[PDB]
Order: structure tokens, then C-alpha cells, then sequence
């Protein structure tokens, strides 16, 4: 718990970690298949310039 | 002989000749269209070139 009871809280701020690792997990799954494709899509526009 | 022989050459090399005529048009079609696809975006510019080779 990361709030004082009794207290006045913003908007946004956090309350409780519910300790991910799976959400962590399959985000670093995705975070990997966007590191390849964005480089490939990169390459791509760098040679479609040249109608490679 | 050598009449028979040189006239059946002849014969033998213009029906040669009209062959490679049409393989010159076939070519020419084929590069034609290979022209077209690159003009459109789909095939790039190595399918054109070995066309052209």
C-alpha cells in the first residue's frame, strides 16, 4: 500500500503494486518483437528510397 | 555439294533468323510488363534489370 489512509490523493497518483512480472513478462516479449521490426522497417525506408 | 550444302544453310538460317524474331517479341513483351509492375510499385528494380539482362 503507498498512500496514507485518511489523506487527500491527485489524480494519477499510485495506490498499490500488485506485482506484475507477467504484464512484465509478455511487455518484454513485445518490447523484443519491436525492436526487431522497427529496425527492419527502417532499413526498408532507408532503401525504398533507391528502389532497392 | 557445296551449292546444296550452302543453300540448305541458308534455308536452315533464315528459319532461324524468324525464331529468334519471335524471341526477341516474347522477350519484349515480357520486359514490358515487368516495366509495368515496377512502374505500379510491386516488383523492384533487380526483376526489372535481369528483364533487361
Amino acid at each position: 500500500r503507498l498512500f496514507k489512509e485518511g489523506s487527500d490523493v491527485k489524480a494519477g497518483q499510485q495506490l498499490y503494486q500488485i506485482d506484475p512480472a507477467t504484464y512484465e513478462a509478455d511487455y518484454q516479449s513485445a518490447q523484443a518483437n519491436l525492436a526487431s521490426t522497427q529496425e527492419q522497417a527502417q532499413r526498408y525506408k532507408l532503401l525504398v528510397a533507391d528502389q532497392a | 555439294a557445296s551449292v546444296a550444302t550452302a543453300y540448305l544453310t541458308l534455308k536452315a538460317d533464315q528459319a532461324q533468323l524468324q525464331l529468334t524474331k519471335d524471341t526477341l517479341g516474347t522477350y519484349q513483351k515480357s520486359f514490358d510488363l515487368t516495366q509495368r509492375s515496377y512502374d505500379v510499385g510491386v516488383a523492384s528494380a533487380l526483376d526489372l534489370r535481369q528483364a533487361q539482362t
